[PDB]
């Protein structure tokens, strides 16, 4: 046993996994961060309420949303894939990668 | 709410396999665990939690008590899972990881996650949990995990009573149901102080 | 633009994503230890020719295998999440893991 | 059998956001380029790969040459997109790479990745090619991107022909197609030497 780490430079990539989607909800504050009437993950151009807009591009299945702590970074659908955005934090401290556990 | 330095105990024994708390008592706890640790770290600002878990194949501090978040929950990616818990071991490094990160006016705290059979003697408990008090820890206990540990309540609700202060500490019994461990948890004083 | 580092420990995490398990064959060294005939993702128990059969647990629908470059680990299937694996690396320098592109 | 040190030049333009090679030219030469450094790192136990990109927000040498096949392909994941290749900087700090490396035995290979377009001279790529020569670098192109330079190719093929030695520099032209990039060119000298 050892530390996990993921990162990309500064930004440490950390990797949130939940069974259901809707107990982000309760997980403070990135549940303000999610936009849950938004289909399919996304990922926050900035910091804002509900800012967590932006699809990302070909998502794994279970990827639930990318919340990057800080600062902004380029805000369009479809266009950047989870690996992308790793290299996109802009100087956020953490990226937060939502997934969803997959079960059965 | 108050300025707090919790140590999150976390169960990683071979117990924590179990699929009664679906997909696993694990994966409940750690959905609990990283809720809780948003909501310690939303309550105030200078709170800050830390994480150890407390079988595998040892006491493992994952983070010393940090108000940083992002490396709390970094800590809940990757677990080990083995073993049986050293409960007395993981309060006794908690505390220490408690006291190594500890900042002026922080309250302390302890919440054991117990998802497996506690094998201790009650009075042994009970003297770890006055020792907790007299060290002005509080302790959530947070019993979860049907194993035909039929003392482990009391047990458990006797931890609590020797370390609860002014009714800082709780205890609260999960059982494995529709409700999720977190769901549970989020109503109960580990949650709303 | 920096580098993206997955670890535990000494042990690097190698994400390598491909839009066909097929392509893995010709992917050396890699190759060797997949059972492409295997349902499911599988990580291996040691670095023996076809070792990648023990079937990860509720692995991501998008995982499509893990492979240790060393050294030794418990062998079972349906026990060890992708996340605990990051742990059993036993002194492997490299985990590989292997996942599925996932298209539109 | 072939001792190499072999810098591979990936493009991240812009161009690569394509999925005229599906699922993206990126991702079709991402694993071009990882079965590349299979192939090459384990063809010969003292072969080096090292890995630069040549677009993004500028060339950016992701490892220098090295054995370290998990090093190699950590490289791999993440990778930056945008702007436009910048194959002379490329090529140039490319051969800047080999000429260090560490085992002088080694031969010399630069593989580029074009799949985006070559808006250099072609005069100024054979001079390239000359260089490359002169400098004992062989140079294998995958020349792929329907991105209607028709140039490209025989801009292309005039680096190959300069750079040339002794068979030693391959240019594979890869459409999209019913064929992954990395399956065209599994057939070819850049994968079977």
């Amino acid at each position: 046993p050892a530390p996990h780490e993921e990162r990309v430079g500064d930004m440490r990539i950390v990797n949130i996994t939940f069974s259901d989607i809707n107990s982000i909800k309760n997980f403070q504050p990135f549940s303000q961060y999610f936009d849950f009437t938004l289909t399919g993950p996304r990922y926050n151009g900035n910091i804002a309420q509900f800012a967590m807009i932006w699809k990302i591009k070909n998502p794994p299945h279970n990827l639930l949303g990318v919340f990057f702590d800080n600062n902004t970074r380029d805000d369009e659908d479809d266009k950047y894939t989870l690996e992308e955005l790793k290299q996109m934090g802009n100087g956020a401290k953490n990226m937060y990668i939502f997934w969803q556990y997959e079960q059965k | 709410p108050v300025l707090e330095a919790t140590m999150i105990c976390i169960d990683n024994s071979e117990w924590m396999r179990n699929g009664d708390y679906s997909p696993s008592r694990l994966q409940a706890q750690t959905e609990a665990v990283n809720l809780l640790c948003g909501a310690k770290t939303q309550s105030n600002p200078e709170n800050t939690v830390g994480i150890l878990t407390m079988a595998g194949k040892g006491v493992r501090v994952l983070t010393t008590p940090t108000s940083d978040l992002g490396k709390i929950l970094a800590c809940m990616h990757g677990l080990d899972v083995g073993g049986e818990i050293n409960l007395t071991a993981a309060i006794q490094i908690a505390q220490l990881a408690l006291k190594h990160r500890q900042n002026k006016n922080q309250r302390q705290r302890i919440i054991v996650f117990a998802g497996s059979p506690i094998k201790y003697e009650k009075k042994a408990l009970e003297i770890v949990g006055k020792r907790l008090k007299k060290n002005s820890v509080s302790l959530d206990i947070v019993n979860f995990g049907e194993d035909d540990d039929e003392e482990k309540p009391q047990k458990l609700e006797a931890l609590l009573t020797a370390v609860n202060n002014n009714d800082g500490s709780h205890i609260v019994h999960v059982p494995s149901g529709a409700n999720a461990l977190s769901d549970v948890l989020l109503s109960t004083p580990v949650f709303t102080g």
